[PDB]
């Protein structure tokens, strides 16, 4: 009973230890995933900016086209 | 080629201590004048280098016999993940004692129960590794048309301790060099008391497409104390006259335009780096 | 020291509460992006049609 | 202490590991969604640039047509 | 106690990394919000130009 | 079973608008790969196809909490002929958003004035057997329907067989059997006779239904019909009864839903 | 094509026996040297392996007339779980009598009461291609299946491609393409995307089936499956999709019978 008890305690100690190691690994993977996520956000962000400039250009061009069609009618 | 080493190993379960006996060594190469060296063996537990044990110095023999014994008061549970190191040194009275050989024994391969005693061939000790052991990660983005260089300092890790009895106070300084001259100067926020500082801070530089192959980007991680000169932890550079993973990251930035590529880099000493930057 | 264990636990819980909200917002972003994709396809279709008509009109009034 | 203290310690620690794991999975899903949406943005920008070209040529043609 | 301390160090590192994860999650979420507002803007402008180009195309084909 | 949905309902007469609140959902079935779905609730009014009101999409929870609120500005007079629809959807990034569940509420049965809040079961939009013998003698004009035995009836069971005789959509005759209690397959062997002339034999409906007996409300297990406008084994058995006079033909039959049967009987 | 068989069927309730009559056969294929076979018909009941009933052997006619009758004394209750077998045999004096054709009739679908008489096609007991591209990105969890083109499809054709996504034997996702009318080889080039996490990638089934379109009943041309428990070019293409991420691999595939495919899918 006693020997099994001490061994049980040391067992729980080891289990908790390796558990914490697993935690370290998991928060590392989380860390990296987060980093690359942010990178993707920057890239896609600049892409969205280019999209906006595209929309503005379209608007101005179609404004001019509207002008020409009103000058033709 | 130096020679072999006969040693003994066993564990006393009655006192819960490791009994390591250094028997002898043979066919050791001669490094001294007389045609024979002055050997002595340093033995210590491989896991933690504490309380290393040294044998007596034998004069002028390439086959020294020590027949000595050392005791490591270590429990049997901790023993399994502990290794043994036996390194043969050559004594010299007027200089550094050169290492002749070394040998490492994993305690998970060792079988206790019968008294072990064997001959093992000595090997050449591994050279000392880099001291810093820190790393800085950032992203590079260059679009050739507008000539914009976007350097985003992401995060550093495993930085060298700079403060007394605690963590460091790191901050990133970015220099842009050309022909040895430091043009632009930028820096980040100061993250206090951190083993791994997270910044996520973007910087932009005006770099024409005609000079892209003649620019130097210098990233430096430094420590911040209010009083006095602020020391430097590490620094790396990418671009003109760069080598390694640095030139790789640079080439990835070039090959991938309108897109930021994030990468890690190993911190080098400022002396060698600045010596490289003074080139051409 | 249970204080550090429970404190770290509270940190983790907080970060979780941040991240789930972030994820939902990301899903909303996916919706908005999808609809924007459809809208963009329709936009470029109409653009090509108008380009053709403009070609005809240029070949008419000049 | 006792076995109760060690057991509760172990329990709360496992709880922490599970919370950590959920956090992890959340980050993974995050990266995933952001990536797929990235591809979506790729094709959006494609369609948009095509639209810009078409509009530009159309405007040139009408502008030459009116005068 | 070595077993316990080793674990203690682990928990401290996990604490730091968790803090960094918090900061990263905040930046992430914030920028996601701002980008969502920007996307809203994009769809507004895109619908505007869609209407513009539909009406313009109709008027253009009208004179044919 | 498709899980449940807790919602709140009330009407504001001060602004003349309907206040429909979506509280939460529970025990939702998993429809995605990872083992959990991405649910979001779509709520709208049946009378008007105004833009549908949808809650925000929650990621990977089988117990999502929305606690959102929607307002439909409709007066109390138009309300009577309206219908509330609350459907739970599953989010998918690369495909059509599959429906988890749905729920329909008639706005004429709903009572406004006190704050309502209830749990309701979601259902799928897509959505026993009785054996007896038939005997018809053209000369005597006697129809002998002998209820033999039922099997695999739905539990809660207390089964008993009711036999009805129909014509041109009207329910003429009604008969029933003894009540066998606590049986998975009740054996009756009870004979019934009907007065049917030879000139209307091609215009009669024989409907045998197995029901459950509670002291209360009369439950329903199953029902089948044989005769005019019948198909399958029913028309076969009928044609056998006709082709073989002065002799009883025994046959098994699979119980159908009452809706479809009554829909077939609605032709008249 | 193995010729046809005209037979008659009815049941006598007065003697409690089944009356199966073999009338004749037509357009029977020649299996013997001289250019004509020596046919005789073997008829028996599947439920009981009682001595088989065989007609007399007619020499050298591809249109034999037997007009024989057989009686199987079996009640109407046991009849429901029985099966009629009528196989046409070829007589050979010095060898095993090779089977010309065979025919199986479930006794639960058969309707007794009116005199039955029908022609039925004999069948042999022994008894198109679709090309598409697969792309899987582990990071984004996106599966890009692009249906490219079908060829050599069976006429009556009106081909269209349906793509299904399965897991553990359950049919999860269903998609389809545009309908190309009157084409021997339809070209689609239509892309589909699926939400598949990296942790279940080794437990998914991608089933692409080319079907025929009538306004009615949906016909079937062919079907193929790729992924878990797949062999041949299917497992190759799958392993190529896995080994090559963020890049689409195009491949051709030969259409298999639906029976074998579903039999392989029945493992779960
Ligand atoms: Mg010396
Ligand atoms: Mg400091
Ligand atoms: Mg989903
Ligand atoms: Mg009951
Ligand atoms: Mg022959
Ligand atoms: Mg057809």
């Amino acid at each position: 009973e006693l020997e099994e008890m001490q061994r049980r305690a040391d067992q729980l100690a080891d289990e908790s230890l390796e558990s914490t190691r697993r935690m370290l690994q998991l928060v590392e993977e989380s860390k990296d995933a987060g980093i690359r996520t942010l990178v993707m956000l920057d890239e896609q962000g600049e892409q969205l900016d280019r999209v906006e400039e595209g929309m503005n250009h379209i608007n101005q061009d179609m404004k001019e086209a509207e002008k020409n069609l009103k000058d033709l009618g | 080629k130096l020679g072999k080493l006969q040693y003994s190993l066993d564990y006393d379960f009655q006192n819960n201590q490791l009994l390591v006996g250094i028997i002898q060594a043979a066919e050791l190469p001669a490094l001294d004048m007389g045609g024979t060296s002055d050997p002595y063996v340093k033995v210590f537990l491989l896991p933690d280098k504490k309380k290393k044990f040294e044998t007596k110095v034998h004069r002028k023999t390439l086959n020294p016999v020590f027949n000595e014994q050392f005791t490591f008061k270590v429990p049997y549970s901790e023993l399994g993940g502990k290794t043994l190191v036996m390194a043969v040194y050559d004594f010299d009275r007027f200089s550094k004692h050169d290492i002749i050989g070394e040998f490492k024994v994993p305690m998970n391969t060792v079988d206790f129960g019968h008294v072990t005693e064997e001959w093992r061939d000595l090997q050449s000790a591994e050279k000392e590794e880099q001291e810093k052991l820190g790393d800085i990660c950032f992203s590079l983005r260059y679009v050739p048309t507008a000539g914009k260089l976007t350097v985003v300092i992401l995060e550093a890790k495993n930085l060298k301790k700079m403060d007394v009895g605690g963590l460091s106070d790191p901050y990133v300084k970015i220099h842009l060099m050309q022909n040895g001259k430091r043009l632009k100067k930028k820096k980040t926020t100061i993250k206090k008391n951190t083993l791994n500082p997270y910044y996520n801070e973007s910087f932009s530089f005006e770099v024409p497409f005609e000079q892209i192959q003649k620019v130097q980007v210098v990233v430096t991680v430094l420590d911040y104390d209010k009083i006095g000169k602020n020391d430097a932890i590490g620094k790396v550079f990418v671009g003109y006259n760069s080598t390694g993973a640095e030139l790789r990251h640079w080439s990835d930035m070039l090959a991938n335009p309108r897109r930021p590529i994030a990468q890690w880099h190993t911190l080098q000493v400022e002396e060698e780096v600045d010596a490289m930057l003074a080139v051409k | 020291s249970n204080r550090r264990l429970q404190q770290t636990q509270a940190q983790v819980d907080e970060v979780v509460d941040i991240m789930r909200v972030n994820v939902d917002k990301v899903l909303e972003r996916d919706q908005k992006l999808s609809e924007l994709d459809d809208r963009a396809d329709a936009l470029q279709a109409g653009a090509s049609q108008f380009e053709t008509s403009a070609a005809k009109l240029k070949r008419k009034y000049w | 202490m006792a076995l109760s203290e060690i057991e509760t310690r172990h329990s709360e620690i496992i709880k922490l590991e599970n919370s950590i794991r959920e956090l992890h999975d959340m980050f993974m899903d995050m990266a995933m969604l952001v990536e797929s949406q990235g591809e979506m943005i790729d094709r959006i920008e494609y369609n948009v640039e095509h639209a810009v070209d078409y509009v530009e040529r159309a405007v040139s043609d009408t502008k030459k047509a009116v005068k | 106690m070595a077993r316990e301390n080793e674990m203690d160090e682990n928990l401290e590192q996990v604490s730091g990394i968790i803090g960094n994860l918090r900061h990263m999650a905040l930046d992430m979420g914030n920028e996601i919000d701002t980008q969502n507002r920007q996307i809203d803007r994009i769809m507004e402008k895109a619908d505007s130009n869609k209407t513009r180009i539909d009406e313009a195309n109709q008027r253009a084909t009208k004179m044919l």
